[PDB]
């Protein structure tokens, strides 16, 4: 900003929503269907 | 272009002033109207105005309440009242005609006025 | 209330004397200042208008100028005519005002 | 909670007393500090 | 700020054509009450 003075770079710009420590980010596979008719 | 006054030369105390002023070669709804009051012995007061097509009045803080301007355009003519008059009223009364500046909507009193062009005669209460 | 002043109060000067009025107001008023000439017995008359113009018909001997709070008249030649109390009229700002006035002699 | 005075106290037309000029404090990006902000705002949406 | 003068909001209207207007309303609205009665216009009351 100007032991120093600092800030976060998000408030700059935007809140941070904390993601939930729960979910996982592994990648699982998503297989993708087409409706009847095609 | 002339203003002249009229009403009566002293009123008693407690009764209420009415002072005319006629303008004659011109037209109230082009110009401000103002009133000076000149005590004898002393400088100028000024009293109130009143405006022309906007038909809105000011007074002087002083001489609280009291004062009432007004004018009728249809016989371009304008008067003052003052009620209850007192001895320290006693004083030469002038009417004058002041120009208008328009930068904006006349009727809204978007303009600048103040400065006195032309006195009248004067009317010694 | 915008109140005013002049100096001096009283002038001594001869006839064809150059001659300076001045008014000093209590705020800065934009160079709206008017200037007026009062003879005994007679309405005062309009000399100056937004502290530097002339009004029509005035002779070209009087002329001034000023800017803040602090303003002049200037006489170039003070003829017999011109022995009079010179009046300043704030108009910057409502209720209008006048100085006290200076008598020249 | 807003300090207002008259934008223009020597109107002598309409909008004379319609915008006035009004100081309050008013959060920054930041929780620990304050700013301090002028702002005019109209007569019709402010009340005292 | 403001960039120069402070002015009021405002808006214009034809006179002449607002009161042939308006005669021509009272023209056809005079057919539900009858032609010898007076139609008078007024401002609003009430409300904000
Ligand atoms: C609704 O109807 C009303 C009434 O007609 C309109 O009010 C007019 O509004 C205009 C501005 O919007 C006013 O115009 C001003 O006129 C002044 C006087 O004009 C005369 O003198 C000049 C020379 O000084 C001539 O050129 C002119 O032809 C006239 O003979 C001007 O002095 C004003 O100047 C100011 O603005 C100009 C910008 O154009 C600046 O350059 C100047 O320095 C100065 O700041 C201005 O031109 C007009 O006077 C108003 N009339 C009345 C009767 O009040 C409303 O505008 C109208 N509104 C709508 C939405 O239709
Ligand atoms: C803050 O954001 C602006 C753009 O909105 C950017 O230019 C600036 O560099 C950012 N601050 C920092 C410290 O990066
Ligand atoms: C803004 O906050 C400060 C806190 O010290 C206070 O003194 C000040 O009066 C506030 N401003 C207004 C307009 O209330
Ligand atoms: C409105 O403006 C138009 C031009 O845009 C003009 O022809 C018309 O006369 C104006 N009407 C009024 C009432 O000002
Ligand atoms: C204009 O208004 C007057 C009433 O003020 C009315 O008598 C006259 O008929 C109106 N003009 C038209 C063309 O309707």
């Amino acid at each position: 900003i100007n032991n120093k003075e600092y800030r976060l770079i998000n408030c700059n710009t935007s809140a941070i929503t904390q993601a939930c420590p729960k979910v996982s980010f592994e990648p699982i596979p998503i297989h993708y269907c087409a409706p009847a008719g095609f | 272009l002339q203003l002249q006054e009229s009403g009566p030369g002293l009123v008693k105390p407690s009764e209420t002033l009415s002072l005319t002023c006629a303008v004659s070669g011109g037209s109230i709804s082009d110009y401000c109207w103002n009133w000076i009051r000149q005590p004898p012995g002393k400088g100028l007061e000024w009293i109130g105005y009143i405006g022309g097509s906007s038909g809105s009045t000011y007074y002087n803080p002083s001489l609280k309440g009291r004062v009432t301007i007004s004018a009728d355009t249809s016989e371009n003519r304008f008067s003052l009242k003052l009620s209850s008059v007192t001895a320290a009223d006693t004083a030469v009364y002038y009417c004058a005609r002041s120009p208008i500046t328009v930068f904006g909507v006349v009727i809204f009193d978007e303009y600048t006025t103040g400065n006195l062009d032309l006195w009248g005669p004067g009317t010694p209460i | 209330d915008i109140q005013m002043t002049q100096s001096p109060s009283s002038l001594s000067a001869s006839v064809g004397d150059k001659v300076t009025i001045t008014c000093h107001a209590s705020q800065d008023i934009s160079s709206w200042l008017a200037w007026y000439q009062q003879k005994p017995g007679k309405a005062p008359k309009p000399l100056i208008y937004y502290a530097s113009s002339l009004q029509s018909g005035v002779p070209s001997r009087f002329s001034g100028s000023g800017s803040g709070t602090d303003y002049t008249l200037t006489i170039t030649s003070l003829q017999p005519e011109d022995f009079a109390t010179y009046y300043c009229q704030q108009y910057d700002d409502l209720p209008f005002t006048f100085g006290p006035g200076t008598k020249l002699d | 909670t807003l300090q207002c005075t008259n934008y223009a106290p020597k109107l002598r037309s309409m909008m004379r007393g319609e915008i006035k000029n009004c100081s309050f404090n008013m959060t920054t990006e930041l929780r620990d500090k304050k700013q301090k902000v002028y702002s005019l705002f109209y007569r019709l949406d402010v009340v005292q | 700020d403001v960039l120069g003068h402070v002015r009021m909001a405002h808006c214009n209207i034809s006179k002449a054509t607002w009161n042939e207007t308006l005669g021509k309303v009272v023209k056809q609205l005079r057919k539900h009450f009858g032609n010898n009665t007076i139609i008078r216009f007024a401002q609003s009351s009430g409300g904000d």
